[PDB]
RNA sequence: AUAAAU
């Protein structure tokens, strides 16, 4: 769980930011509030405009998945009634899989949510809560629950899988599980195990983020 | 095309639905408006054709020839429709595209026995419309300029053997001399159906009060398919009796020589 | 009036009510199939429901919704 | 405190669904039901036609003309689905996929939505991830056609020969129409794909002497063999739900979960929904879960693993008989 | 391809009594729905169309409305697009007699024709032209299920490759498709089809009397 | 008794007038089309003929609407769930539901959702909220309550999402119908705290709406049940 | 004491705490929760019964709120009003003609689309279009709000603007003041007009605030201005 | 009543 991110890194964006978790590494932008198109006003909520760029060739229909389930963690985060009739882009530029695309897009779309999360925050747009995602993996042998698992780990796994929860109270109250993409098949007492020692180390994260956000920030401050 | 208010429209009716039917013009309902045409002049081509119609209607043909293996290619004449300024895609331009393919079919309209080179090959030819302006259905416009340029295509002359079963010779065709496409187009004809009366040539306002129309295609001297009845508008569309229908190919069937022969001269 | 029943008359003659015969060669009797309902019971085991049963359902949820004002 | 006394405007069902989606649901959801007249877990009746689109429908009268190798037509409540699966000869010099196109049609003209993307990639992904089709049964077993000089027409092919290599591959496209739709509908275009997976047939496939002029490569009019799918891991399709009412119910002489969501007001107003993909072994392929409206409990999670393994079961009894 | 799921672009391909059944009203996504299967022979034709509207046209001055129709492969790909587009365009030039226009003002019918199935066996030692009285029959069943002003029933045959459409009970023509086949069949065909009219006349008004009941 | 019972689209009905023979005096029968039924043109014989014709399938009812006598009879066709409803069209003293799109400073414009019979029912118009198929209106400023109609706060009228029952005046352009909630019948209907975000709130009074939920109160322009 | 977004509140339920800018009241469950991440400050007054608060956080995309100063630029003219947008890529706000000194219904103010303006924002609701006004009641008899001429405008975060505005301990304006005459407008939403008697004066000046803005270094901006107004001379 | 409805 050593990740590394940077906030604040582009100029002609409301917000930005670049998560790094081991090999997979993306760059994230939001602008917004800002005027949409006819086609996405919604009379009462902010209109969510959410493009996901592949790190190698072209945007596909797999790129339109990673889209999709980035939607579904970012929109009840974003406080959209407060921007009736407004968007808000949000574009993610993945530059690094850190895994084998053409197997896997676990890692990628964890980065993406922690990115997008990120940027959203240094963008100044209303957020009901805060938010973290963390890749799984299973192994085929031992049968051992890796949570960050590397490249390498995912060849040799029996199922893989994404986790995003919804946090509030300083970090310490998970408010409910926005995202749980699991690829593969179940044994319940592994699950368990797995929620538990993983709620562990996602609080030992929002500590360190915690840490990295009051220490960039802080100097900008009066 | 032609944008006209519902006075004009109804006076135009009268005008040409009346039983000594009058066109606005003065035309009678089997006269057909001037036209000019223009052949052989793209050098690049085997064959070339321009008509110009009365109201700036213009349209351009084109006509290129490759050799093909008949036994793998079907289709030995291949119609392209074209207008700059307009999509491709345009319903009116697959519908016409598939019309004249049909029109210009190797074993239908066409003696496809003079594209033959050998037993193994033949020529291919490619017929491109180009429609620069038109104010009503180029259909026929289209027509008579494929007709005029296929009556004036020159095609390579071939040189080596033709039995590519035993000795197999690859073709070859010998340099500068070139023979003439001797072949016979087809025609096709387009009709307005006003009340009950029936006018070859339906110009832009005519076709606007139209109640129907026909497409009747023309070769060898008698009435061929494809044969379509079609609406020249949408606001005035309504079904027509039988003898209308029947008085139609019979129009046809004997001002079309007449054309013929205004339009055989080389 | 009498020009109508002479071409009205024939106009009416000509149908003859034929008779209808109803089969479907493969889409008909899947496509138009009106809406079905099934609820597993703690057997695992599926349960069909009489037609006018489901509809009953309809009617009485209905009557609930409108007159049974709190 | 204020007490008052006051009437709350009501509106007939009809007016109701169009003035809110949410106040539809929940006023539905008092009396234990839902807009679509159903219970908190009833589903919707399943029926299908498998094979009546292919061209291997009959044994005896085979069609020439039609390319579809194995098809399947599904209808679940007012939903309609049509699938139907062509094919293709690679040459090649663990397990794969097969490559949908869905066309879900709602009376508008134009380019494919977001909906007929994610769907056509997501069962792309189910299926290369459940490793329902491995590559290996997409080997091309060819043959060879020896032509007597009009005496005869022969033609051979080896079964040993392929065994003892354990080389064209063979290439599934699929097309799945959607017709009436009414809510989420990816689980009906895997269960349609599904079925159509169960019954494919690949011909056989051979060339005439040809030199590497132009040589076509031919498939067998005729003969042909079972596509063979790892029955194991065949899975099947199920959606559920999250959602609070706060609404009070008359008495008359805590989270409440929904299976298999139909209808606009479902669709709309569940934020917590769980996806899943359930195996009669009882291994599960894949899991989709997004909460947004509501907190995910443990507790729902298990009750949607037996009630997707209750559909599997159900799904699996039904391709048996 | 980046908005469909084409696979590999270096594969190639695969190389190798009348009887009427009607139902309409399925459909719950659209204003009115049909279903014709009609098995003649060896040969039987299956097609859906899917009727929407009339539907509001924003800032329209039309004081009629207008029909759109396109036919699409819901199968079998045999039918080139450019055919398909011809065909539409010969369907609208007879619904727009059919269709009282002058009641739907401001507004825009659309139709979609979806051609699910055909079968075609030929031995061996038009073609959509046989497709075509189908169609019609398809649409006008699906328009006066919608609720669509007719101001009579559309209905068509095929002989020899000749279509022509009837109303008013064969006594006028709202459409005529002739393809090859022979000459000098002018007057059979005429008496053909209308006899194809008034048997798809009959079927499609007790179709929508049996539903509609 | 004479002309059919039901009519299919295309079946004749009745020719254009009609007479009878009673208490020694001729009785004229005027038939006039309706909902369903299209008068027409018809020829036989090189004669001209115009009948009242179906249009929808349906079983057919008429009813009287207005020395020597006269007379008026109504023909129709009515059908016979899903219900169409397509001559529901809004029109000039009709009420309709609407709901808030948008909100400006001296207008409020909506979109037409249902309309009210006449003698509650209700005619939903089905359509895409989505793309903008749905018809739209305008509610002004002055159309806001006959009370002070040159000064009014609109925000403090409306809200967007808000569901608001309205009279239309007149069709106006294409784009905007005229919608007034002058009358005390009228006003917002249903609608929610924070724009939605909140629970429910009920009408009290005219000027002000409150939710007997969160105790939240926000000033809306209610009506009268 | 940096506050995150979903961080727990001392202040006890009962007694309120007036909204500030970080802080968020929640239309469904009544609780008082801040959504920024920053520095909290809390202000009181009195022995006993009131309380304020808000949240200064970094954000550069300005919302409009009662009683702002803002520095919009005229796009285009309505029938009644201006559009003016504060901002790029933001919602239009309304600027009343009306909203002038000697204003009258006969006589339309001269401002062209492409000016700059000073303003305040009278009316801001989040579900209506925002308007501001060229008069701002609460400053004095004169607002001294008027369209700006010539001058340079500057892009800078919220906070960044807020802390030149309201803070008088900020050393900038003081910095800039022992290099050169100048006279600035500060504007809420972000921006920054700077004018001098000559270009190469607005130019040190822009750098400067720019590299300030960069920079957020007491210790450095007086530096800063040290060689931008150095660096000036030997490239005239 | 000194220039009205982009």
């Amino acid at each position: 769980m050593s990740v590394q991110a940077e906030i604040g890194i582009l100029d002609h964006v409301d917000g930005s930011s670049e998560f790094v978790s081991q090999d997979t590494k993306v760059i994230c932008s939001v602008t917004g509030p800002i005027e949409p198109k006819a086609r996405q006003e919604l009379p009462t909520q902010l209109a969510l405009e959410i493009i996901v760029r592949p790190a190698k060739g072209v945007a596909t229909t797999r790129e339109k998945v990673l889209e999709d389930k980035l939607r579904a963690v970012l929109t009840p985060l974003i406080t959209r009634h407060c921007y009736p009739r407004q968007l808000c882009q949000i574009t993610c530029q993945i530059l690094e899989s850190g895994e084998d695309e053409a197997e896997f897009s676990l890692r990628e779309l964890s980065c993406c949510i922690n990115a997008a999360f990120l940027a959203l925050v240094d963008a100044g747009i209303a957020l009901n809560s805060m938010c973290a995602s963390i890749p799984i993996a299973i192994i085929k042998d031992t049968s051992d629950i890796i949570v960050d698992p590397t490249a390498e780990q995912l060849k040799i796994s029996l199922s893989v899988h994404t986790l995003a929860l919804e946090f509030v109270n300083g970090g310490k109250v998970v408010k409910n599980v926005l995202l749980l993409d699991s690829n593969g098949d179940f044994n319940e007492d592994q699950l368990f195990s797995l929620l538990e020692l993983g709620e562990q180390k996602c609080q030992e994260l929002v500590t360190n983020i915690r840490r990295i956000i009051q220490d960039n920030i802080s100097p900008r401050l009066v | 095309h032609m944008s006209l208010s519902v006075a004009e429209k109804s006076y135009l009716y009268d005008s040409l639905a009346s039983t000594p039917s009058i066109r606005p013009d003065g035309r009678l309902p089997h006269q057909f408006r001037p036209i000019e045409i223009f052949t052989d002049f793209l050098p690049s081509s085997n064959g070339s054709s321009r008509i110009i119609a009365s109201d700036g209607s213009e349209c351009i043909v084109s006509i290129k020839s490759k050799v093909v293996d008949h036994h793998v290619e079907n289709e030995l004449l291949q119609v392209d429709v074209d207008i700059a300024g307009q999509r491709d895609d345009a319903l009116v331009v697959e519908t016409i595209t598939s019309l004249l393919n049909k029109v210009l079919k190797s074993g239908s309209g066409v003696d496809s026995s003079k594209l033959q080179l050998t037993k193994k090959y033949s020529f291919k030819i490619f017929v491109d419309v180009l429609v620069i302006s038109s104010h009503s259905h180029p259909i026929s416009l289209i027509s008579f300029a494929i007709y005029s340029a296929l009556n004036s295509t020159y095609l390579p002359k071939l040189i080596s053997a033709f039995d590519d079963l035993e000795v197999e010779e690859l073709p070859t065709f010998h340099d500068y001399d070139m023979v003439k496409l001797d072949i016979n187009p087809p025609l096709v004809f387009i009709l307005a159906v006003v009340g009950n009366n029936m006018l070859l040539d339906p110009a832009a306002n005519e076709s606007e009060v139209a109640n129907n129309g026909l497409i009747i295609s023309w070769s060898n001297g008698k009435i061929t398919s494809p044969i379509r009845s079609v609406a020249l508008n949408d606001s005035n569309v309504k079904s027509f009796k039988p003898h209308l229908l029947k008085q139609g190919l019979a129009m046809v069937e004997k001002y079309a020589p007449d054309v013929v022969r205004s339009l055989e001269n080389l | 009036m009498e020009r109508f029943s002479v071409l009205c008359n024939s106009n009416i003659s000509k149908s003859r009510a034929k008779p209808v015969t109803n089969s479907s060669i493969l889409l008909g009797k899947i496509l138009p199939r009106e809406e079905h309902d099934i609820a597993y019971s703690k057997d695992g085991l599926p349960n069909k429901v009489k037609t006018e049963d489901i509809r009953i359902r309809a009617q009485n949820f209905k009557s609930a919704l409108a007159n049974l004002e709190d | 405190l204020e007490t008052i006394e006051i009437h709350p405007i009501t509106f007939p069902p009809e007016v109701l669904a169009r003035i809110s989606p949410e106040l539809s649901l929940q006023r539905h959801l008092s009396l234990g039901i839902r807009p679509c007249l159903r219970k908190y877990e009833e589903f919707r009746d399943v029926a299908i036609e498998n094979n009546t689109l292919s061209r291997y429908a009959d044994a005896g009268n085979i069609d020439t003309k039609n390319n579809i190798l194995g098809s399947n037509v599904l209808k679940s409540g007012k939903t309609i689905v049509i699938t139907s699966i062509t094919g293709g000869i690679i040459e090649e010099t663990n397990y794969a996929s097969v490559y949908p196109v869905v066309e879900v049609e709602r009376g508008r003209v134009g380019a494919c939505t977001d909906e007929e993307m994610t769907i056509s990639q997501k069962l792309h992904d189910s299926i290369l991830h459940s490793r329902i089709l491995p590559k290996k049964a997409l080997k091309v077993k060819a043959g060879v056609r020896s032509a007597n000089e009009d005496g005869t027409f022969s033609v051979l092919y080896p079964d040993e020969l392929e065994d003892d290599t354990l080389k064209w591959s063979y290439v599934l496209y699929a097309k799945i129409v959607v017709l009436s739709r009414t809510g989420p509908v990816f689980d009906l275009c895997w269960n349609s794909l599904m079925y159509a997976l169960q019954s494919v047939k690949l011909p056989r496939a051979f060339i005439d002497e040809r030199a590497s002029e132009t040589y076509e490569i031919i498939c067998d009019q005729t003969k042909s063999v079972p596509l063979m799918i790892n029955a194991k891991n065949i899975a099947f399709a199920s959606n559920y739900g999250i959602v609070e009412l706060d609404p009070e119910c008359q008495l008359q002489n805590n989270t409440v979960l929904i299976a298999d969501l139909d209808t606009e007001a479902e669709e709309t107003s569940i934020h917590s929904t769980i996806s899943i993909l359930a195996a009669p072994s009882g291994n599960y392929k894949q899991l989709t879960l997004m909460g947004g409206g509501a907190k995910i409990t443990p507790e729902m999670i298990k009750r949607s693993l037996l009630l997707s393994r209750v559909r599997a079961d159900d799904l699996s009894t039904r391709f048996n008989i | 391809d980046r908005r469909r799921l084409l696979g590999p672009a270096a594969a190639k391909p695969m190389a190798f009594e009348q009887e009427l059944s009607l139902h309409t009203g399925f459909i719950e996504n659209c204003n009115g729905s049909a279903l014709v299967e009609a098995r003649s022979l060896g040969h039987q034709t299956s097609l859906i169309s899917a009727v929407y509207g009339p539907r509001s046209i924003r800032g329209s001055f039309t004081s009629q409305g207008t029909i759109s129709i396109q036919l699409k492969n819901g199968l079998l790909e045999k039918y080139n697009t450019n055919e398909l587009k011809e065909v539409s365009s010969f369907l609208m030039g007879i619904f727009n007699s059919v269709v009282n226009l002058s009641r739907y003002p401001k507004s825009g019918i659309d139709i979609f024709v979806y051609l699910t199935y055909d079968k075609d066996l030929t031995n061996n030692p038009s073609q959509i032209s046989s497709l075509i009285p189908h169609c019609i029959t398809s649409i006008t069943l699906a328009l006066a299920d919608a609720g669509i002003e007719l101001v009579d029933m559309a209905g068509a045959g095929e002989a020899n490759g000749t279509v022509v459409s009837f109303i008013k009970n064969g006594e006028e023509i709202v459409g005529f498709w002739k393809d090859d086949g022979d000459d000098e069949d002018l007057l059979e065909c005429l008496d053909r089809c209308k006899e194809q009219y008034n048997r798809y006349r009959d079927l499609m008004i007790s179709c929508l009397m049996n539903q509609e009941t | 008794f004479q002309f059919p019972e039901i009519a299919y689209p295309g079946k004749l009905i009745c020719p254009q007038y009609g007479t009878e023979n009673k208490d020694g005096e001729d009785i004229i029968f005027n038939y006039v089309p309706g909902p369903g039924t299209k008068l027409i043109q018809y020829e036989h014989n090189g004669r001209t003929l115009e009948a009242i014709t179906a249009t929808l399938v349906g079983t057919v009812r008429c009813e009287e609407e207005k020395r020597r006598t006269v007379k008026n009879i109504l023909v129709s066709v009515l059908p016979g769930a899903n219900n169409d409803f397509a001559n529901n069209l809004p029109k000039e003293g009709d009420i309709v539901l609407t709901r808030v799109t948008r909100l400006s400073l001296q207008r409020a414009n909506v979109e037409i959702l249902a309309v009210e019979d006449k003698p509650a029912t209700f005619s939903v118009s089905q359509a895409s909220s989505d793309l903008g198929e749905t018809f739209r209106g305008i509610i002004r400023s002055q159309d806001v309550r006959s009370t002070d109609r040159d000064r009014v706060k609109v925000i403090e009228c409306f809200k967007p999402g808000d569901i608001v029952r309205a009279q239309v005046l007149s069709l106006g352009d294409g784009t905007n119908y005229y919608l007034t909630t002058a009358r005390n019948d009228l006003g917002v209907v249903f609608a929610r705290a924070a724009n939605g975000a909140g629970g429910l709130m009920y009408a009290t009074d005219w000027q002000m709406m409150t939710s007997p939920v969160t105790g939240a109160t926000e000033k809306r322009k209610c009506a009268k049940p | 004491t940096f506050i995150f977004p979903g961080d727990s509140f001392p202040v006890d339920p009962t007694t309120p705490v007036k909204l500030g800018p970080g802080i968020y009241c929640d239309p469904n469950t009544q609780e008082i929760r801040p959504v920024n991440t920053g520095v909290l400050h809390v202000s009181a007054k009195g022995k006993s019964g009131v309380q304020t608060a808000y949240i200064d956080y970094s954000s550069k995309r300005y919302i409009p709120s009662v009683n702002d100063f803002v520095i919009g630029v005229i796009i285009g003219t309505f029938s009644d009003s201006y559009k003016v947008s504060l901002q790029n890529f933001s919602s239009s706000v309304s600027l009343s003609y009306m909203a002038f000194p000697n204003a009258s219904k006969k006589n339309r103010p001269t401002l062209q689309v492409g000016d700059l303006v000073y303003a305040r924002v009278c009316t801001a609701e989040k579900e209506l279009e925002a308007e501001i006004e060229c008069f701002d009641s609460t400053t004095g008899r004169d607002a001294g709000f008027g369209i700006l001429e010539d001058g340079m405008i500057i892009d800078v975060n919220l906070n960044f603007a807020r802390q030149l505005l309201f803070n008088n301990d900020f050393p900038l304006l003081k910095v800039l003041a022992a290099h050169t005459k100048f006279e600035v407008a500060i504007g809420l939403n972000g921006k920054i007009w700077v004018k001098c008697e000559e270009l190469s004066n607005t130019l040190a000046c822009y750098r400067t605030i720019m590299e300030c803005c960069q920079k957020n270094d007491t210790a450095a901006f007086k530096d800063i201005a040290k060689r931008q107004f150095k660096e000036i001379l030997t490239v005239k």
